[PDB]
RNA sequence: AUCGCUUCUCGGCCUGGCUAAGAUCAAGUGUAGUAUCUGUUCUUAUCAGUUUAAUAUCUGAUGUCCUCUCGAGGAC
């Protein structure tokens, strides 16, 4: 494995999101990729919202207060 | 570019702040308001006032979009 | 005359904007800034549109002649087209957190407000009244 | 079991027609779909990596009963 | 669709007029703006019915209008200030009953931009230069010469931008026979931008700066700068040399005052406010349409209050410092945006709202019953001479042109009993409106 | 055809009239094309007093024939931009 | 305009690519 | 019917679906160019007039085949003008007995306009050759460009100006000689033609 | 010194509209308002890649063009193709032997044909929408194909006449997971062409 | 019927004279700027300074007290 695409490809930070299980994923390619996942899909049926565009930009489980059973 | 360019009514930079840019544009619109005969027509005859009185109420709301910078 | 084969020369030239080489782009670039201001004041404004939906992606070239062609294009589209759809492509970058993407697009703005230095104030956006000093006008809410 | 084995297909049924399908029914995030060296033909088989369980859960009980280029197309779960 | 788009009825509301001797000959011409197309007139004073000679469309914006003559024509040349960059000087061929346009100067770009020369013009009262300021940071005077055939020889116009100065209003003032100044309202915008917290904005105040051309030398230098206590709303220029003295006159709520070109008495006269008036004292009475009238020997002003009645101001010069101005109300006339007073027995007022007034002078204009305040009158400065409304005594309305402009709505339809239907626009400002039904045959 | 340096006076333009040589005879002052020759070129200042009197506002021949903007740069009305007389800087 | 997909590099001139024969190295390194 | 066009502040046009019956309201058709229009004048039932605050007539059309149960979809711009003065109101009604359906628009400044939809190819086309050989032979007095001034706030679309075709009329007879020779007519032919346009009202 | 993505989404009106490093912009609030009006432009993804703007494909290959319709009906290209495979198998002599003695009448077909195809057969094409923005992709995902509803392909594969055989079953399974606010019409939301559901 | 030899049919597989080798030849710039070859490239530890949309770049120490012989033990 090179280091040079590690070194530019954003690999060399890791960023953790709390609501798939606190997982720190290599990467903020991964990270912005969670809002279309698998298991961080579930976390976000878990908070209690649904998945629309306004879901997609949270990261933080007191977000779920500002969701979409918050106004009509 | 151009020192005159950057020197033009309307200019600004990269690191040109939003007040600055807002108040640019709304002494910008008063210009263009006390410039148009019919904007002014449309601004002044609507209310009850005289044209040379709204004139000089757009020359001091020219002075007035300076009036709190940040 | 050319308002005849404008039609005909867009897939043209959208196949040619997609092209890897930077000449093509450049080339495409004097093509849709001659176009432009050639057919000004006919009705052509969708495909000129349309045309500037692939010019305004090439903006990020650093090579000074085809970034000379992409100011030249975006001059003629802000002539042909009007200021209106020049300052909608530019108020959702003139504020970007980048310095390098921020600085073009101010710019672009910059020359389109010496360009349209009358004519941005009804193009002007909405914005409401802040904490700062109040922005919205109540001279344009007047209705005699 | 996000993966699922979608077979019981043609040579007409390709991996976009699967796709098709997939936007038609349920969405896959990714497709595998390997080919021979020397034939390069579609096998009708493919693992489409769906974006969530449930939608390889309906590929398999629900979309396992059209008719692919001919062929009934059955999807299990991998 | 195809449209080809036809204006019926055109736009008569005049945002601004001149007046003089345009015409070519002793007949008195009137140029008023009314929008997009430009009329002059050349009625007969004998009739009193205001006849529009001819009209010239020009398709633009025109933000400054004034008109000059040079030095013994009897032709006074129209210098119109439009959107466009190009400034078009022109002279009325009554010949062809037409404007032809002598000289055309580009200076910047179209459009009422902000920096963009145009907004006020002036001219030298001697024919000397004529001088385009914009809005803000940007002036020019260009010397206007007469050539070998009488010709207005145009030249390139100096410089005379400052950083963050708005112009009020500006005049050309009255230097006789040496080089020709001009004076401006300036107000500074550096210190306002500069400082957050306002104090530079209320410290801020409107400036007279007088500038002399100097024609010798080739470059323009600003002569006089008088800070002023009082905002500019308006200005006027007395008339120098033989009708009175050199100077100008400030006009704001309820204060009027008057500085000549040196040590003069700032003779900060109140205005003449109604007897018992209705309206409310918290309005401001200012002179919104000023028209200085110079006769053979004397001259005069006549000013415009808050109620719309037109005063008439004596010229007590004196030959050493401004001392009296007689502001007695002349006559009551409509709500007018712009008055002017022609010789011949003529004064005609553009009506902002409803039908401009073509009045007959036949008096001198000290044929007025309402009473008189003056300059040199002490007072306690609460209160001025109590004018009572007079009725049209000095000056006589013979001609009523009926303008449209303000429009509120309109509807048309074939319901009468005419050979054409009938178009009913119901418009107006204030009690002065009306619902105008036209119909053709 | 054009050149990244060589800005020309960005001065308020005057009575002057520009002047072309014949070795770049027929091209627009500003964007160097050869359609449409509607606008006359000024040359705001002392380009044209003194030495300079008839001179080329390119290069810098001797001029023989009057300069003109082309109706392109007229459409966005860039004649206004100023004297176009090149000043080797 | 010639292109080699197992180094992925563009040639102006053919004696570019018939130069191009590290190859070699690109070519294990696409191997697996 | 079953459609309310509304004009706000910021949109020129902003249809809504009138389902009074289904007691639902789902903005079917929205805008892109910002206008502050204070008129309103529909010629059908997808077109929408709006009149700008600085004195732009523009007559924008929905796209064909648009779904009224649906939301985010821009109407295009048919055509845009500037009138030179600030349009107030307008009508789609014929200002004059018989002749020509037009739409009436009066403004602010006192100015009433008539814009007469030409049904004819070749007269359009004809007006378009005059007008261009009008915009060279005679120029604005104020030396404003008649196509800057007409399309000073949008660029025009469509729209033919008959001031100038007036003004063709009162020209030099030299200059409608030369104006004739250019339009391969006659200029007695084109005066006839510009009555015959101002008779069709 | 700059507050979070949460403090950004309770401001705003729009959460969706926040970038993931709009927060530490100077202005994060006037670029949120700035984004979320209806006439906006994203910016391109390029400011964020390494790799330059439509320059990395270096591999692939791609049809040459794809002319219209009238330019094709004038069958230019036959002829074209025709003198260009006739111009390939000549020799320079006989190159310099037809500039020196030329051949003229090659094509020469009429005038009225093109006159007719520039005027006559003149056809609007299809022009994408004013806030379109072309990327390094944005020539395959045209579905945009509702969901809900299945291609014709599939319909004439599985010989659905327009009655699927798995529209029953995907009626009596109500709506999948993966897209439920998808609405198939007729079964759900009771379909023009092959698109029967949204 | 197996085996070796001979002969033939059918299917993919190596296959253009002579003379003096018949003779002779073969020319562009300059200034900027871009793109592609080829070479050099990228694993030590957290934190801080600078920098950046963010990375990258960027300057500094990389477990302490005592004892024994970079190693070990002790209240730690
Ligand atoms: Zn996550
Ligand atoms: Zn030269
Ligand atoms: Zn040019
Ligand atoms: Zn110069
Ligand atoms: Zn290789």
């Amino acid at each position: 494995i090179p280091y040079w695409l590690y070194k530019l490809h954003g690999l060399n930070i890791n960023y953790n999101c709390e609501i798939c299980g606190n997982y720190t994923y290599r990467g903020p390619k991964a990270f912005q990729r969670h809002f279309a996942e698998w298991r961080h899909a579930h976390g976000m049926r878990c908070l209690g919202i649904p998945n629309t565009a306004h879901f997609a930009n949270v990261t933080q489980i007191e977000d779920a207060v500002s969701l979409w059973a918050k106004l009509k | 570019l151009e020192h005159l360019q950057s020197k033009y009514i309307g200019t600004g930079h990269a690191d040109t702040t939003k007040w600055e840019w807002l108040v640019n544009q709304h002494r910008d619109s008063y210009c263009s308001y006390m410039g148009h005969f019919d904007l002014l027509n449309y601004f002044a005859i609507a209310e009850n006032e005289s044209k040379a009185r709204v004139r000089f109420n757009l020359m001091e709301k020219m002075l007035q979009p300076c009036g709190p910078p940040a | 005359m050319g308002k005849d084969y404008i039609y005909a020369v867009t897939p043209l030239l959208e196949d040619a904007l997609m092209d890897r080489d930077l000449v093509h782009r450049q080339t495409a670039s004097a093509v849709v800034q001659h176009m432009s201001l050639g057919v000004y004041g006919f009705g052509c404004e969708d495909s000129l549109n349309h045309l500037l939906n692939y010019v305004w992606p090439n903006v990020f070239e650093t090579s000074p002649h085809v970034i000379q062609a992409v100011m030249g294009a975006l001059e003629g589209l802000r002539v042909a087209i009007g200021p209106c759809r020049m300052l909608q492509y530019c108020l959702q970058g003139l504020f970007h957190p980048a310095r390098k993407v921020r600085d073009v697009y101010w710019k672009i703005y910059n020359s389109i407000y010496i360009g349209s230095q009358d004519a941005l104030i009804a193009h002007y956006p909405r914005i409401y009244n802040d904490d700062k000093n109040t922005y919205i006008r109540y001279e344009l809410d007047y209705i005699l | 079991d996000a993966t699922v084995y979608v077979g019981g297909l043609d040579e007409k049924v390709s991996e976009p027609l699967l796709w098709e399908l997939f936007l038609q029914a349920g969405p896959v995030v990714n497709t595998h779909m390997p080919k021979d060296r020397v034939t390069g033909q579609h096998q009708g088989y493919g693992f489409v990596e769906f974006l969530s369980e449930e939608d390889a859960d309906y590929a398999i009980k629900i979309m396992n009963m059209i008719k692919l280029y001919g062929k009934p197309i059955r999807v299990n779960k991998a | 669709m195809f449209l080809y788009n036809l204006t019926l009825q055109r736009a008569t509301g005049i945002s601004f007029a001149i007046h003089g001797n345009f015409s070519g000959t002793k007949q008195q011409e009137i140029v008023v703006s009314r929008g997009k197309i430009l009329e002059l007139l050349r009625p007969d004073p004998n009739t009193g019915k205001v006849h529009t000679l001819l009209t010239v469309e020009v398709f633009g914006v025109i933000r400054s209008l004034m008109a000059f003559r040079l030095t013994g024509g009897t032709k006074d040349y129209i210098v119109v200030g439009s959107d466009s960059g190009r400034i078009v000087i022109l002279e009325y061929q009554p010949s062809k009953n037409m404007f032809e346009k002598i000289h055309q100067e580009t200076f910047g770009k179209s459009g009422c931009r902000r920096i963009v020369p145009g907004q006020f013009l002036a001219v030298d009262p001697k024919g000397r230069a004529v001088m385009i300021s914009a809005i803000e940071k940007q002036k020019l005077v260009y010397i206007l010469n007469r050539d070998a055939a009488a010709r207005l020889t145009i030249s390139s116009p100096l410089e005379a931008h400052k950083a963050n100065t708005l112009v009020y209003h500006v005049v050309g003032v009255d230097v006789g026979f040496e080089n020709p100044m001009f004076a401006c309202l300036e107000m500074d915008y550096e210190e306002a931008d500069n400082d957050p917290t306002g104090e530079a904005a209320a410290n801020t105040q409107q400036t007279l700066t007088f500038y002399e051309l100097d024609l010798g030398l080739n470059h323009v230098v600003r002569k006089y700068s008088e800070p002023l206590e009082e905002h500019g709303n308006f200005l006027i220029t007395v008339p120098g040399g033989s009708d009175g003295p050199s100077g100008v006159l400030i006009c704001s709520e309820n204060y009027i005052t008057y500085k000549n070109f040196g040590d003069q008495p700032d003779i900060r006269c109140p205005i003449p406010r109604r007897r018992n008036d209705l309206d409310d004292p918290e309005r401001g009475m200012i002179f919104v349409c000023s028209a200085t009238h110079k006769t053979k020997s004397m001259f005069f002003f006549l000013a415009q209050t808050e109620q719309g009645d037109i005063f008439k101001i004596t010229l007590e010069t004196d030959e050493d410092m401004v001392t009296e101005i007689r502001l007695k109300y002349f006559d009551t006339v409509p709500v007018a945006a712009a008055m002017c007073v022609l010789k011949t027995g003529f004064l005609f007022v553009a009506s902002e709202f409803g039908n401009h007034y073509l009045y007959q002078i036949a008096h001198l204009g000290d044929d007025d019953e309402e009473p008189e305040f003056s300059s040199a009158m002490p007072l306690e400065e609460g209160d001025t001479f109590f004018f009572q409304p007079r009725p049209l005594k000095n000056l006589v309305l013979v001609d009523e042109l009926d303008s449209l402009s303000p429009i509120l709505f309109c509807q048309i339809a074939d319901l009468a009993n005419e050979d054409t239907p009938q178009l009913y626009v119901a418009c107006g400002r204030g009690p002065r409106s009306s619902l105008r039904v036209l119909r053709h045959g | 055809k054009h050149h990244p340096d060589l800005i020309f006076c960005r001065k308020q333009a005057g009575v002057a009239i520009g002047r072309l040589c014949e070795k770049c005879d027929g091209k627009c002052v500003i964007c160097d094309s050869y359609v449409r020759p509607c606008t006359l070129v000024r040359i705001c200042d002392e380009c044209n007093y003194g030495s300079y009197q008839g001179r080329c506002v390119i290069c810098g021949g001797p001029g023989v024939s009057d300069a003109y903007y082309c109706k392109e740069c007229t459409i966005q009305e860039k004649d206004r931009d100023g004297c176009p007389k090149i000043v080797n800087l | 305009s010639y292109e080699c997909k197992l180094c992925l590099t563009l040639h102006n001139n053919e004696g570019s690519y018939l130069a191009h024969t590290k190859h070699q190295t690109n070519l294990a390194r696409r191997a697996a | 019917g079953h459609r309310v066009i509304v004009s706000d502040v910021q949109e020129s046009f902003i249809w809504v679906r009138y389902k009074r019956n289904e007691n639902q309201l789902i903005i079917f058709a929205d805008d892109t160019y910002p206008r502050w229009v204070t008129t309103a004048s529909l010629l059908d039932y997808d077109t929408v007039a709006g009149a700008d605050k600085f004195g732009n007539i523009c007559v924008v059309r929905l796209p064909p085949n648009t779904n009224d149960e649906v939301d985010s979809q821009k109407a295009e711009v048919i055509m845009n003008y500037h009138v030179g003065e600030t349009v107030l109101s307008l009508q789609k009604t014929t200002l004059i007995p018989g002749g020509s359906e037009s739409l009436v628009y009066t403004t602010l400044s006192g100015g009433i306009g008539i814009l007469v939809p030409f049904t004819s190819h070749e007269d359009h086309d004809f007006f378009q050759h005059v007008e261009m050989h009008l915009r060279s032979e005679h120029p604005p007095l104020c030396g404003r460009d008649h196509l800057s001034f007409r399309s000073y706030y949008f660029p025009v679309k469509n729209v033919i100006d008959g001031d100038l075709c007036e003004q063709f009329n009162s020209m030099e007879p030299n200059k409608q000689k030369n104006v004739s020779e250019e339009l391969d007519r006659t200029p007695p032919e084109v005066s006839k033609k510009l009555e015959d346009i101002r008779t069709r009202y | 010194n700059r507050f979070t993505v949460a403090e950004l989404k309770q401001l705003v009106a729009r959460p969706d509209v926040v970038e993931m490093h709009d927060v530490t912009a100077q202005d994060p609030k006037l670029l949120v308002h700035l984004k979320a009006t209806r006439n906006s432009v994203p910016v391109p993804r390029h400011w964020c890649f390494k790799r330059k703007y439509l320059q990395g494909k270096r591999g692939i290959e791609k049809p040459p063009f794809e002319l219209p319709d009238f330019i094709k009906r004038t069958g230019i290209q036959e002829m074209r193709e025709a003198l260009q495979e006739k111009e390939e198998q000549k020799t320079m002599k006989s190159k310099m032997r037809e500039k020196v003695r030329p051949k003229m009448g090659k094509i020469d077909i009429d005038y009225q044909k093109l006159h007719d195809a520039f005027f006559k057969w003149q056809t609007k094409p299809k022009l994408t929408i004013h806030g379109d923005l072309y990327y390094e992709g944005k020539e395959f995902e045209t579905r945009l194909k509702k969901p809900g509803d299945l291609s014709d392909e599939l319909r004439i594969s599985l010989g659905m006449p327009v009655p699927p055989p798995w529209l029953i079953a995907m009626q009596r399974y109500g709506p999948p997971p993966s897209y439920p606010n998808l609405k198939i019409p007729g079964l759900n939301s009771p379909l023009y062409g092959d698109v029967f559901g949204t």
